[PDB]
C-alpha cells in the first residue's frame, strides 16, 4: 500500500513486500484528462487522499504593462495549459485505482494597479545555479554614502555636512550604498527573458540590468566564450544551459521563456493540505512571489487565483524587524512621474524562496529563506548619482549593542540607511560599525541617524523601482561587511559573546498559518481592484547565514578576527574562494529545503496536545521548528533575552555535508518512529557541467535521517514550560549508493525499510 | 573447585575493579583474589646483555607462575563464597554443548552441557590473570571476563634497566644543569643564499579604488602544478634562506647521536599480535550457583593491536607530518621544535621504535633537498602510529555490556604508567557476537574517529575547548578513563581526558631560543608538562609566516611589517579610508597568495585563540592544530549514543578524503572538508557523543571566581585569601586586586560607557601588575611607551610608515592615542580579548590541576643560608604598580598569580609551617636576575582517577586523587546551580607520599546513599633506590619537571609594568642559581617544608574509608552568585562567597568524613544488599531466618501432584498460584502471605517433577530478593511424587 512515483507520470501502490501489485500501475497524467506534456510535481496523502500537483512544461505566460489582464496565458501559441491540483480517491472494491473526485485549475494572479506600477519596472535576478561562482554573484561596489550625499570631492565636510542631510553623527561617510547593476547576473523584467550565460566573476563580466547591452554584443562575446555542446575556453562565462534546465526553467530551443513564466511554473513546486484549504508554493531553488490558496469547495470549473507575497504581512518576530525588511525594499516618497517600488506603494517583502510546504493537525506549515528585494535606480539622466545602481545595504547589529536576542534584532543599526563599512578594534577589526544610538569616541553626541541613499535635492529627479534577488543576499556589494553578513562572522567584544543579527540579510522566515487567516489569504486573493493585505501572526524570522566553515581561509567565528581575514581575498565577494561540498558551487548563499512537519509520537501530559515539530533542511545544518500544540502557535518563552525557542538550529558533520542539496527528491515522516526521512536522487543532477563537461557522478542515492533530540513540551510537569528550543539532529541513516538508480523508500515497519 | 581462604580479594590500579554486583534471575558477586605471600625476588629471574624481551617476559610469566595464583570467585547476596575459579588449576574444564538454533544446552538443576573439552587458546590462556568481568544485559547466566599477562600487574616491580623512564637522572659529578639536556642555539641567516627570499609586489591592483600608502608593498606566494613529473613550477612556500648553528657540529632533532641508551616499549604491537601469551583476551562464560555443573566457558577472543592499528586514519600512517607540510615542517625544525602532530619526541609510548624515531627527518614526504620546487612529494613511510606493550595495558580494562556484544573503553594507565612515561586509553574495543552466541568478531577505533562530532552546544560548561578537529585526525584525544555505567537511561563515558597543546601555541623570534629555554624545552619533549607558561616578549609578530619572509628587517629599524618581534602597543589603526590603501588592493588565486602590510601582535590568549584547535558552532572546524597534550589537562563526562554505538561497522573504512596532500599545488587549493567515497564508512563514527562536560555550570571570569573558593588540599586553606591594610590578595580571580579602574579612557578612546558592565559605572578591578602615570589619572593610559630596537629613539608617529593619504588627500595617523592599564599574566578584561591571558583552556586545566594540588611556582630565592625571602618588610600587597609588589611577569603559570600562589601554598610565612620558610621571588631593580619553576610539594597526578559509581537515576561521581568529585546535574540541568560537587581527603600520611595514589584501594555505591573509597597508608611504596652513594639532584618522580632557566634585567624602581621586563641570554645561567637547581627535586621541597619525615606526626597507621559530604536539593544552589542587576557577575559571585567561607557545604565544597579500621586494607566485594570489606563481615541473612522450604518427609505427594504440574503456575508468568506457597515454604506466624512466592525454573510433566526458586520483598529495597538459606542446597529446590 506503498504508492511509489514510477516516472514523471506513473505512481503505483507497493505492496510491503516491495513487489508492483498487479494491473496498479496508473497514469495520472491521462486520468485526470491532461495532455502528456503534463507532469506531476509533489503528491500528498490525507485522508487516505492522494493529491498531485500538476506543472506543464507547454504553459507560457505573457507579461503586458499596459491593460488589466496584466499576467495571463499565452494562448496564441496553444500555450494555455494552467496548473492543477487534482483530488484522487480509492473507489472500488479494495483494488488500487485512482479516479478523479475534484480537479482544482490554479490560475496566474491578477494584478492591482499598485501591483502593476510595481512589477512595470521590476526586474528579478537570474536564479541561482548549481554551477554558480561566489564571484559570479559579486557585484561591484556602489557609491558609498558620501559619493551618494556629498557628492564628489568632498572628502574632509562630512563632519560639516551631514547634519542638513537627516545623518548626525554618522559615524561611516565611505559606507557602501548598495551594487552597480551595470555587470553581474542578469537582471531581467518580468516580461523579459533570462540568459542562460552565467559571468564567472560579476565585477567584471555580464551585462546586468541593460537588457539591449547583453543583447547588443555582450551575448554574442558570452556565447562565443561559453559554446553549448568542450571547444570554449570558460574564461568570462559558464554555460548553465543545463543546470537550468534541471532546476526548472522551461526553454524554446535554447533561450529560457519570460521570467513570468518561469516565476509561475517555479511557483507550482509543493502541496500542503487541510480538511478545508490547500495551499501551493513555490521550489526552492528560484523565488516565488505569489502561492495558491484552494478552497476545496471550490467549484470544478471555477477560478483559482493566488495571493501576492506582498500582501502577505507576515509577523517576523518583532516590529522593528519587520520595518528593517520592509525599510529596504527601496525610497518612499518617489514623485518623479511613476517611479514607485515595493516600499512606496506600501507592500511587504514580495519573495521568498520556500523551503517547503507541510500541514499537521489541520494546521499549514510553511518556511523558507526572505529573498532579498531593494530598490534600483533607473534614471537614464547629467545624471542621478546612484544610476545605474543597487539601492541596498547590511544591516548588522552594532558591537555595543545590549546583550540578548531582542536587543540585538530591536538594534537601531541600518534602520533606514547604510552604517556599515571597515573600522579597528585594539589588535583586531570589526566591519561591523563599532556604536550605535548614541555612542563615540569622545562620550555620548546624539542619536545616530541614517537615511536611505538618495539626494534629496533630486528627490523630483530620482526614478527608484525594486529589484527580486535570486538569493537571501540582499546586498550584493562586493565588501566586507557583505562577506560577513553572508557567512555570519559578526561577533560583539563583550564578556558574553554573541552573533550579530543581519535583520536584512540571509533571514530565515518560518511559521504555521491557522485556517481563518487562510480563508483572509484567499479573500485576499479574491480581491479585485483595491489590494486587501494577508496577516500571518504564527510567524518568525530569525538571521541564518550560511556556515563559515563553507568558505577557503575562514577556520573559526568569534569576536577576535584574525589578520590576515582583512586581505582582499577574503575581503570581498569576488576573492572569496569556495570549499562547498554540499554540491553549491558557491559559500555566500543559504538555501533551504525539505520542510515536513510531523507529529511527536512520544506519550505526552492527559489534557495536552501531542507536540508535533517540524524539520527543515539547510546549507550545513537542519532546523527545527517548534510549536507549542495547545495553542498551535510556535513555541515561546518569556525571557526576551533567550533566543526564541520556536528555531534550534544543529549543524552537520562531513558525512551530512557531502549530500547534495540539489538533489532532495522526496521526504517521508514516520509516524510511530517519529523520526524523518530525506531521501536524495542523484539522478536530479543536471546532465552537463556549468562548464559543459559531462557530469560523471549522477548514478546514485541517499539519505538523511532527522530526529528529534532534545527536552519537548508538556512532557511533565516539570516541563511545561521551556527555555532551551529542541533541537533537531541528523545522522547519514546508511542508505546508500552509487551504482544505483532510486525507485522509492518504504517505511515498513518500526525495525524495518525497503529499498 | 571448593573454595580455597588462601587467596585474598584485591583491586587492580588500571581500572579499580575488585568485584562485580550480579543483578537478575540470581544475584551476587564475583571478585578478584590472589595468593598473599610476601618476598617475591621478580631479580631472581636474570637479564643478560646478548638477548631480547620477549624470551625475557616470558621468563618472568613462567617464574611468577610458580610464585603466584589468582582467581574470581562468586559470592553469594551476604558475601558467603561458593567455588574458587583459579583458572590455572581448575580441573578437566569445558566449553559449553550448544542446541542446532545456538542455545546453551541447560537445566537449572543439573547446569549446562559440556562438550568434554577445553576453548582454543587454552595452553597459554590458562597463565593470564583475570582483571574485570560485566554481565549481559538481554541474556539470562551470560557473563563476560577479561584476562592478561601477569606483568600487566608486575611490570612496577620488573628491573629498571629493561623497565626505563623516558629520561635519566645519571650521577651528576659536574653538577646539576637542566640545559645540558636541552639543543638551544638559535638559527641564523645563510650567507650564500640570501637571493631566494620572497618578492615584495612591484604593482598592486586598483579595483577602482582610490586610497594609497607609502609602506612595503605585499610579499607574493606563487605555487603551481607545472609539467615536470616530481618538481613544481613554483613552490613559495618551500624557501629556506635560514641555517642552523654549527656550535661543535651542526645543531638539530638528530636521535642517533642524543638517545645513547634510547627508551623503548617492552614488546611491539606486531609482537603483542602475534605471541598469542602476550596480548589480552576476553571470554565469554556461563554461571549458575546452585547447579552440578555449575560453571563453563563459551568463546574467546583476544584483543589484537592490528585490530586497533589497522583500524588508525591514513595520517596517523605519517605522525611526523600534517596537513600545511613544508613551511611549518621548516619554522619547527629552525626553531628546533617537533614536526607533524604526534610523533614519538613527545608521545614515544605508541611507538614500537620509542626514542630511536625522535627526530625531524624522513616524515614519509619527500623534504630538504638542494631544490624548493622538489620538496613536498609524498614517498614510503617507517614511523607510524602503533600499539606497543605501555600504550596497550592503558588502552584495556573499563568493560560495558550493550545487546549481543560487549566493549573495553580502556584504563586509567596504572598497568603501565612511570614517574616520565604516561600510557593512556587512546580508542575503544568491541567483541560482538553472532549466529546466536555461537560466533564472534573483534575490533577496535580510536577516540579522535569518535569525538570530532563534539560542538560548544553539547555542554552547559565553558565554550572553546582545544577539542576540535577537521578532516584529518591530527587532534589525538585519550584518557585515563574512570569508567562507563548506565546512568539511569543513558549510558555514561567519565575520567580525564588530553586537550589539545594549549602551552607551545605562541613560537619565538628566530635568534632568541638561548633566552626563552622553558618554551623550547617544552617544546622539545624535555619538560613534559601541559601549563600554559608566560613567555611573550620572544614571540614573534606570527607563528604561521612562511620562513622566506622571516629575513625582511633584520636591523628592526624600520619595525618590518610582515616579521617583527611582538609587543601589543605598537599596531595599525586602519579605518573607513584605510584598508583600500595598506590590504584590500591584494586580490589572488588559484596559483598566488600573499603576506600583508598590517602590523600584528597580542598576548597569549592572542596566541592561544589563533592556533590552537578549540571547539566553534561548528564540527570539522579546526584547520590549524599545534600539537597534542603530554597527559590528560581536562576533567571528562559525557553521554554516549549506545544504538549508534550497537549499530557501527567492525572494519572502519577511510580514503583519499583522510590522505594528505601527495603534492603542494594540490596542497595550494587545499579543500577544509570533502565528500566521503561512498564505499568508506569513517564518518559514521562521529555521532557516538550526545551530551559532554568539563566542570561547573559557569560562564566567563566566574569560573576563575570559583577556582579561588576551593581549599588548597596540602593545607585545607583556601586560595581565595579573604579570611586573613597590608593583607594578601587571591591567586585565580581579579575582584579586589590592584585598584577599581574607569574603563571610559580604554581603548583608542573609542567608545567605553555602557558598552561591557550591566550598570551605569564601568568600575573594573585591574588586577596585580598594573600601569598608570598616577593615582589621580587611574582611568585608562596614554600612548608613551614606545620601544626602540637599540637606543635608536622613538617608534615615531606621524611617519610616512604611520600614514595613508585617502581619498581628497586628508592624510591622518595610523596608531593608538590610549591603551589597556595591564598585559600581566593574571590579566582578565572583558574589553580586550587580546590583553587579557585568561582563558577557557587554561579554567580547566587549573580546575584539573589545583585539584591536583600540582600547580608550580615561580622562585629567586630558597630558605638557605643568606638566599633567604620574607614575609615582612620585602613584599607590598597594596603596591602593586611597582616592584615592591614582586609580580614576576616573565616565566609565569598563565591566569594565576605567582606570590599569591607561594602564599597559598605557605612557602614564606607560618601558613602551611609552624616557623616561616623563606621561599619565593623578589623583583631586584639593581641587577639582573635569575629564576625557575618549582613544584608545590605533593605528588598526585592527572592519572590518578579511580571508579566511576552511579548514586542514582540521575547522579554518578569518582575518585580522583586527594578528591572525591560528583556531577549531580549533568543529565538533567538547572539554573542557579553550579552541577559539581567536591569532598577532599584529610589524611596529611597520603598527602604528602612520594608516590600517594597507590594508598587508594578503590571506591563503590554504599548501602546508607553515599558513595565511599578505601585507603591504606601501609601500601605506600618508596623510590626504585635509596639514591644508593650520592644526592641525586634529579631524581624522577611523579611531579618532577626538567624546569629551565629564565633570566632578565633590572625591574624599573617606579613604573615597573608599563613596559615588559626585558630577557636576556639564559644559556650559561645554571651555575648562578644551585640553591633553586637542588629544589627541582620535590623531597628537597618536602624538607624545607617540614613534611619531608615522620615529622609530620599523627597516625601511626589508621587505614580504612572514605565518605563524601552529605546532600540534599538545596546542596550547590547559587542562584544569588549567578544573573545581575547591580555590578559584574564574578564581582557579585565574590560577594556571595565571602559571607559563606566558614560554611562551604550548602555550596557542595568541603572536607569527606573518615572512619578507621585495623589490619589490612585490600578491596570490597560489592552486592544488591551489602559490601564486605576483605569480604569478612558476612551475615546469616538476619530479616529471613524464619523462611525456609519443607523437606520431602512433610509433603504428602499425592495431595500436590494428583493435578498434572501443567496447572500449578500461571503460563503467562510461571509464579506458583498464592494459596501453594505456604504448602511448600515453611513460614512464622502472623506472617504476610503476600511478601513471598515461588517462580518456577524448571519441569517435565511425563515425570510430574517440578523446580522452584522463592522471591520475597526487601525491608530495605522496593524490588524482590531470594532467600539464600530457604534449604541446604540455597534458594532453589526441586518436588516430584517418590520418583527422584
Amino acid at each position: 500500500t506503498f504508492l511509489v512515483k514510477e516516472d514523471s507520470k506513473n505512481v503505483t501502490a507497493y505492496t510491503p513486500f516491495a513487489t508492483p501489485i498487479t494491473d496498479s500501475k496508473s497514469d495520472l497524467v491521462s486520468l485526470a484528462q491532461l495532455d502528456s506534456s503534463y507532469q506531476i510535481a509533489d503528491q500528498t496523502i490525507h485522508n487516505t487522499n492522494l493529491f498531485v500537483l500538476f506543472k506543464s512544461r507547454d504553459v507560457k505566460v505573457k507579461y503586458e504593462s499596459s491593460g488589466s489582464n496584466n499576467i495571463s496565458f499565452d494562448s496564441t501559441s496553444q500555450g494555455e495549459k494552467p496548473s492543477y491540483v487534482v483530488e484522487f480517491t480509492n473507489s472500488t472494491n479494495i483494488g488500487i485505482k485512482w479516479t478523479m473526485v475534484k480537479k482544482y485549475q490554479l490560475d496566474v494572479p491578477n494584478v492591482s494597479s499598485d501591483m502593476n506600477q510595481v512589477l512595470k519596472n521590476l526586474i528579478l535576478e537570474q536564479p541561482l545555479t548549481k554551477y554558480t561562482l561566489n564571484s559570479s554573484l559579486a557585484k561591484e561596489k556602489g557609491k558609498t554614502q558620501r559619493e551618494v550625499h556629498l557628492g564628489s570631492g568632498q572628502a574632509n565636510q562630512w563632519t560639516s555636512q551631514r547634519n542638513q542631510h537627516d545623518l548626525n553623527n554618522n559615524p561611516s561617510p565611505n559606507a557602501s550604498t548598495g551594487f552597480k547593476l551595470t555587470t553581474g547576473n542578469a537582471y531581467r523584467k518580468l516580461s523579459e527573458s533570462w540568459p542562460i550565460y552565467e559571468p564567472i566573476d560579476g565585477t567584471k563580466q555580464g551585462k546586468g540590468k541593460d537588457s539591449s547591452g547583453w543583447s547588443s554584443t555582450e551575448e554574442n562575446e558570452a556565447k562565443n566564450d561559453a559554446p553549448s555542446v568542450s571547444s570554449g575556453t570558460f574564461n568570462k562565462y559558464l554555460n548553465t544551459k543545463q543546470a537550468l534546465e534541471s532546476i526548472g526553467i522551461l526553454f524554446d530551443d535554447q533561450t529560457p521563456r519570460n521570467v513570468i513564466t518561469q516565476l509561475y511554473y517555479a511557483s507550482t513546486s509543493k502541496l500542503a493540505v487541510t480538511n478545508n484549504h490547500i495551499v501551493v508554493m513555490g521550489n526552492s531553488f528560484l523565488p516565488s512571489m505569489w502561492y495558491w490558496v484552494v478552497e476545496r469547495s471550490a467549484q470544478e470549473n471555477a477560478s483559482n487565483k493566488p495571493t501576492w507575497f506582498a500582501n502577505t504581512n507576515l509577523d517576523w518576530g518583532e516590529d522593528k524587524q519587520k520595518q528593517f525588511v520592509e525599510n529596504q525594499l527601496g525610497y518612499k516618497e518617489t514623485t518623479s512621474t511613476n517611479s514607485h517600488n515595493f516600499h512606496s506603494k506600501s507592500f511587504t517583502q514580495p519573495a521568498y524562496l520556500i523551503s517547503g510546504i507541510d500541514s499537521v493537525n489541520d494546521q499549514i506549515i510553511f518556511s523558507g529563506f526572505k529573498a532579498g528585494s531593494v530598490g534600483y535606480d533607473s534614471s537614464s539622466s547629467s545624471s542621478s548619482s546612484t544610476k545605474d545602481q543597487a539601492l541596498a545595504w547590511s544591516t548588522t547589529t552594532s558591537l555595543d549593542s545590549k546583550t540578548g536576542y531582542k536587543d540585538l534584532v530591536t538594534n537601531d543599526t541600518g534602520l533606514n540607511g547604510p552604517i556599515n563599512g571597515s573600522f579597528s578594534i585594539q589588535d583586531t577589526f570589526s566591519f561591523v560599525v563599532p556604536y550605535s544610538g548614541n555612542h563615540t569616541n569622545n562620550g555620548t553626541t546624539g542619536p545616530i541617524k541614517t537615511a536611505y541613499p538618495v539626494k534629496k535635492d533630486q528627490k523630483s529627479t530620482v526614478k527608484i523601482n525594486s529589484l527580486i534577488n535570486a538569493t537571501p543576499l540582499n546586498s550584493y556589494g562586493d565588501e566586507g561587511i557583505g562577506v560577513f553578513d553572508a557567512l555570519g562572522l559578526n561577533y560583539n567584544f563583550k564578556s558574553n559573546q554573541e552573533r550579530l543579527p543581519s535583520r536584512t540579510d540571509q533571514i530565515f522566515v518560518y511559521g504555521i498559518v491557522s485556517p481563518n487567516e487562510l480563508r483572509s489569504a484567499k479573500s485576499s486573493a479574491d480581491s479585485t481592484g483595491s489590494d486587501t493585505k494577508v496577516n500571518w501572526s504564527n510567524t518568525q524570522s530569525r538571521y541564518l547565514p550560511v556556515p563559515y566553515n563553507y568558505s577557503e581561509g575562514i577556520i573559526d567565528a568569534d569576536g577576535f578576527k584574525r589578520p590576515e581575514n582583512r586581505g582582499a581575498s577574503v575581503t570581498t565577494f569576488s576573492g572569496l574562494k569556495s570549499i562547498a561540498p554540499d554540491g553549491f558551487a558557491n559559500s555566500i548563499a543559504n538555501f533551504s529545503v525539505g520542510l515536513k512537519a510531523g507529529i511527536d509520537p512520544n506519550p505526552v501530559m492527559s489534557g495536552k496536545k501531542a507536540n508535533y515539530g517540524a524539520v527543515v533542511l539547510t546549507r550545513g545544518g537542519v532546523v527545527r521548528l517548534n510549536f507549542n500544540p495547545g495553542n498551535d502557535s510556535l513555541l515561546s518563552t518569556t525571557d526576551n533575552n533567550i533566543a526564541p525557542i520556536s528555531f534550534s538550529f544543529t549543524p552537520f558533520t562531513a558525512a551530512e555535508s557531502a549530500v547534495d542539496l540539489t538533489t532532495f527528491k522526496e521526504v517521508t515522516y514516520n509516524q510511530e518512529s517519529g523520526l524523518w526521512s530525506y531521501i536524495f536522487d542523484s539522478s536530479l543532477k543536471p546532465s552537463h557541467d556549468g562548464k559543459q563537461t559531462p557530469v560523471t557522478d549522477n548514478m546514485g542515492f541517499s539519505v538523511i535521517t532527522v530526529s528529534r533530540t532534545g527536552i519537548e513540551l508538556n512532557q511533565d510537569q516539570a516541563t511545561t514550560t521551556l527555555d532551551v528550543a529542541p533541537s533537531a539532529l541528523a545522522v547519514q541513516s546508511g542508505i546508500q549508493s552509487t551504482t544505483q538508480t532510486l525507485t522509492g523508500v518504504l517505511p515498513l515497519s518500526e525495525e524495518f525499510s525497503a529499498v | 573447585q571448593a573454595v580455597d581462604e588462601t587467596l585474598t580479594p584485591w583491586t587492580w590500579n588500571n581500572n579499580n575493579f575488585s568485584s562485580l554486583k550480579i543483578t537478575g534471575e540470581n544475584p551476587g558477586s564475583f571478585g578478584l583474589v590472589r595468593s598473599q605471600n610476601d618476598n617475591l625476588n621478580i631479580s631472581s629471574v636474570t637479564k643478560n646483555s646478548s638477548d631480547d624481551n620477549l624470551k625475557y617476559l616470558n621468563a618472568v610469566e613462567k617464574y611468577l607462575d610458580g610464585q603466584q595464583n589468582f582467581a574470581i570467585r562468586r559470592y553469594d547476596n551476604n558475601g558467603r563464597a561458593l567455588y574458587d575459579i583459579n583458572l590455572a588449576k581448575m580441573e578437566n574444564p569445558s566449553t559449553v554443548q550448544r542446541g542446532l538454533n545456538g542455545e546453551p544446552i541447560f537445566d537449572p538443576f543439573k547446569g549446562f552441557g559440556l562438550t568434554g573439552n577445553a576453548p582454543t587458546d587454552w595452553n597459554e590462556i590458562k597463565g593470564k590473570v583475570p582483571v574485570e568481568v560485566v554481565q549481559s544485559p538481554h541474556s539470562p547466566n551470560l557473563y563476560f571476563v577479561l584476562l592478561v599477562p601477569k606483568v600487566a600487574l608486575e611490570y612496577h616491580n620488573l628491573n629498571n634497566q629493561v623497565v626505563k623512564e623516558s629520561l635519566e637522572v645519571k650521577a651528576t659529578q659536574s653538577s646539576f644543569n637542566p640545559t645540558q639536556r636541552l639543543q638551544k642555539d638559535s638559527p641564523v641567516k645563510d650567507s650564500s643564499k640570501q637571493g631566494e627570499k620572497l618578492s615584495e609586489t612591484t604593482a598592486s591592483s586598483m579595483s577602482s579604488g582610490m586610497a594609497t600608502s607609502t609602506r612595503a608593498k605585499a610579499l607574493k606566494v606563487e605555487v603551481e602544478r607545472g609539467s615536470q613529473s616530481d618538481s613544481l613550477l613554483k613552490n613559495d612556500f618551500a624557501k629556506k634562506p635560514l641555517k642552523h648553528k654549527n656550535s661543535s657540529g651542526e645543531v638539530k632533532l638528530e636521535a642517533e647521536k642524543e638517545f645513547t641508551e634510547a627508551w623503548k616499549p617492552l614488546l611491539t604491537t606486531d609482537q603483542i599480535a602475534r605471541e598469542k601469551g602476550m596480548g589480552a583476551t576476553v571470554v565469554s562464560f556461563y554461571d549458575a550457583p546452585y547447579s552440578e555443573n555449575h560453571t563453563a566457558f563459551g568463546l574467546v577472543d583476544h584483543i589484537d593491536p592490528k585490530k586497533m592499528v589497522e583500524n588508525y586514519p591514513p595520517s596517523w600512517k605519517t605522525p611526523k607530518w600534517n596537513h600545511h607540510g613544508i613551511w611549518d615542517y621548516n619554522a619547527r625544525n629552525l626553531l628546533l621544535q617537533t614536526t607533524g602532530f604526534f610523533n614519538p619526541r613527545r608521545h614515544p609510548e605508541w611507538f614500537d621504535e620509542g626514542q630511536a624515531k625522535a627526530d625531524n627527518t624522513s616524515p614519509g614526504f619527500k623534504v630538504g633537498d638542494t631544490d624548493h620546487k622538489k620538496d613536498g612529494f609524498k614517498k614510503n613511510s617507517s614511523s607510524p602510529i602503533a600499539l606497543p606493550f605501555e600504550a596497550y595495558f592503558a588502552n584495556i580494562g573499563n568493560m560495558v555490556a550493550i545487546g549481543n556484544s560487549v566493549f573495553i573503553f580502556g584504563g586509567n594507565g596504572h598497568a603501565t604508567k612511570m614517574f616520565t612515561t604516561n600510557p593512556l586509553s587512546i580508542g575503544v574495543f568491541r567483541i560482538k557476537y553472532t549466529d546466536n552466541f555461537s560466533k564472534s568478531s573483534v575490533t577496535g577505533w580510536p577516540y579522535a574517529v569518535l569525538f570530532g562530532g563534539l560542538i560548544n552546544p553539547q555542554t552547559n560548561g565553558l565554550k572553546d575547548l582545544p577539542l576540535g578537529t577537521n578532516r584529518w585526525f591530527e587532534y589525538v584525544p585519550r584518557m585515563a578513563v574512570s569508567g562507563v555505567k548506565w546512568v539511569g537511561n543513558q549510558l555514561v563515558l567519565a575520567g580525564t581526558l588530553t586537550m589539545g597543546d594549549t602551552a607551545t601555541v605562541p613560537r619565538l623570534k628566530y635568534d632568541q631560543l638561548e633566552k626563552h629555554l622553558n618554551l623550547v624545552a617544552q617544546g622539545q619533549g624535555l619538560l613534559r608538562e601541559d601549563l600554559q607558561i608566560f613567555t611573550p616578549y620572544g614571540w614573534a609578530n606570527r607563528p604561521d609566516i612562511p620562513v622566506g619572509a622571516w629575513l625582511q628587517d633584520e636591523m628592526g629599524s624600520k619595525f618590518g611589517p610582515h616579521y617583527f618581534l611582538n609587543n601589543p602597543d605598537i599596531q595599525d589603526n586602519v579605518n573607513n579610508d584605510t584598508v583600500e590603501a595598506l590590504i584590500s588592493s591584494y586580490k589572488n588565486t588559484d596559483k598566488l597568495k600573499h603576506v600583508y602590510p598590517y602590523r600584528y601582535s597580542g598576548l597569549y590568549a592572542w596566541q592561544l585563540f589563533n592556533w590552537s584547535n578549540k571547539l566553534t558552532n561548528t564540527p570539522l572546524s579546526a584547520n590549524f592544530v599545534n600539537e597534542n597534550s603530554y597527559a590528560p589537562n581536562s576533567l571528562f563526562a559525557a553521554i554516549l549514543n549506545e544504538d549508534l554505538l550497537t549499530g557501527l561497522s567492525d572494519k572502519i573504512f577511510y580514503g583519499k578524503e583522510n590522505e594528505f596532500a601527495e603534492n603542494e599545488a594540490d596542497r595550494f587549493n587545499q579543500l577544509l572538508s570533502l565528500n566521503p567515497n561512498p564505499n568508506t564508512n569513517w564518518a559514521r563514527y562521529l555521532n557516538v557523543v550526545q551530551r559532554f562536560t568539563t566542570g561547573p555550570n559557569l560562564d566567563s571570569s566566574t569560573f576563575d571566581q570559583f577556582l579561588d573558593f576551593l581549599p588548597w588540599i596540602g593545607n585545607g586553606k583556601p586560595f581565595s585569601n579573604s579570611p586573613s591594610s597590608s593583607t594578601p590578595l587571591p591567586t585565580f580571580s581579579n575582584i579586589n586586586v590592584g585598584v577599581k579602574s574607569m574603563i571610559t579612557q580604554h581603548l583608542n578612546k573609542e567608545n567605553t560607557r555602557w558598552v561591557f558592565i550591566p550598570n551605569f559605572s564601568p568600575d573594573i578591578w585591574t588586577g596585580a601588575g598594573y600601569r598608570v602615570q598616577s593615582a589621580n589619572q587611574k582611568n585608562g593610559i596614554p600612548f608613551e611607551q614606545v620601544k626602540p630596537s637599540n637606543n635608536s629613539t622613538p617608534f615615531d608617529p606621524n611617519s610616512d610608515d604611520n600614514k595613508v593619504t585617502p581619498s581628497g588627500g586628508s592624510s591622518k595617523p595610523t596608531t593608538y592615542p590610549a591603551l589597556p592599564n595591564s598585559i600581566s599574566p593574571t590579566s582578565d578584561w572583558i574589553n580586550a580579548l587580546t590583553f587579557t591571558n585568561k582563558n577557557n583552556p587554561q579554567r580547566n586545566q587549573l580546575l584539573l590541576r589545583s585539584l591536583l594540588g600540582t600547580i608550580p611556582v615561580l622562585i629567586n630565592k630558597s630558605g638557605d643560608s643568606n638566599d633567604q625571602f620574607n614575609k615582612d618588610s620585602e613584599q607590598k600587597w597594596d603596591k602593586t604598580e611597582t616592584n615592591e609588589g614582586n609580580l614576576p611577569g616573565f616565566g609565569e603559570v598563565n591566569g594565576l598569580y605567582n606570590a599569591a600562589l607561594l602564599h597559598t601554598y605557605g612557602f614564606f610565612g607560618t601558613n602551611t609551617n609552624s616557623t616561616d620558610p623563606k621561599i619565593g621571588f623578589k623583583a631586584d631593580s639593581s641587577s639582573s636576575s635569575s629564576s625557575t619553576l618549582v613544584g608545590s610539594g605533593l605528588n598526585w597526578t592527572s592519572q590518578d582517577v579511580g571508579n566511576l559509581v552511579v548514586i542514582n537515576d540521575t547522579s554518578f561521581g569518582f575518585q580522583l586523587g586527594g578528591w572525591f568529585i560528583t556531577f549531580t546535574d549533568f543529565i538533567r540541568p538547572r539554573t542557579g546551580y553550579l552541577g559539581i560537587t567536591l569532598s577532599s581527603l584529610q589524611d596529611q600520611t597520603i598527602i604528602w607520599a612520594d608516590q600517594p595514589w597507590t594508598s587508594f584501594k578503590g571506591s563503590y555505591l554504599d548501602s546508607d546513599g553515599t558513595p565511599k573509597s578505601l585507603w591504606d597508608p601501609t601500601a605506600l611504596k618508596s623510590l626504585p633506590n635509596s639514591s644508593t652513594t650520592y644526592d641525586t639532584n634529579p631524581t624522577l618522580s611523579p611531579s618532577f619537571q626538567l624546569y629551565q632557566p629564565n633570566k632578565v634585567k633590572a625591574y624599573q624602581t617606579t613604573n615597573t609594568y608599563n613596559k615588559l621586563i626585558e630577557p636576556v641570554d639564559a644559556t650559561s645561567a645554571a651555575t648562578n642559581m644551585t640553591s633553586l637547581l637542588k629544589l627541582l627535586t620535590t623531597k628537597n621541597i618536602k624538607a624545607k617544608l617540614g613534611k619531608g619525615t615522620a615529622s609530620s606526626q599523627g597516625n601511626n597507621n589508621g587505614g580504612g574509608v572514605s565518605q563524601t559530604i552529605n546532600t540534599i536539593t538545596t546542596t550547590g544552589n547559587i542562584s544569588e552568585g549567578l544573573k545581575e542587576e547591580t555590578s559584574i557577575q564574578a564581582e557579585t559571585l565574590k560577594k556571595f562567597f565571602d559571607s559563606k567561607q566558614n560554611n562551604k557545604s550548602e555550596i557542595g565544597i568541603g572536607d569527606s568524613t573518615f572512619t578507621k579500621m585495623d589490619g589490612k586494607l585490600t578491596g570490597v566485594v560489592s552486592t544488591p544488599l551489602v559490601n564486605l570489606i576483605n569480604g569478612q563481615g558476612a551475615t546469616s541473612d538476619s530479616d529471613t531466618e524464619k523462611i525456609s522450604f519443607k523437606p520431602g518427609n512433610q509433603i504428602d505427594f499425592n495431595r500436590l501432584f494428583t493435578l498434572p504440574v501443567t496447572e500449578l503456575f500461571d503460563p503467562n508468568t510461571m509464579f506458583v498460584y498464592d494459596q501453594y506457597v505456604p504448602l511448600l515454604v515453611n513460614l512464622p506466624s502472623g506472617f504476610d502471605q503476600a511478601s513471598i512466592r515461588l517462580k518456577v525454573i524448571s519441569y517435565s510433566v511425563e515425570n510430574q517433577t517440578l523446580g522452584v526458586r522463592l522471591e520475597f520483598k526487601d525491608p530495605q529495597t522496593q524490588q524482590f530478593i531470594p532467600v539464600l538459606n530457604a534449604s541446604s542446597t540455597g534458594p532453589q529446590t526441586v518436588f516430584q511424587p517418590f520418583n527422584q
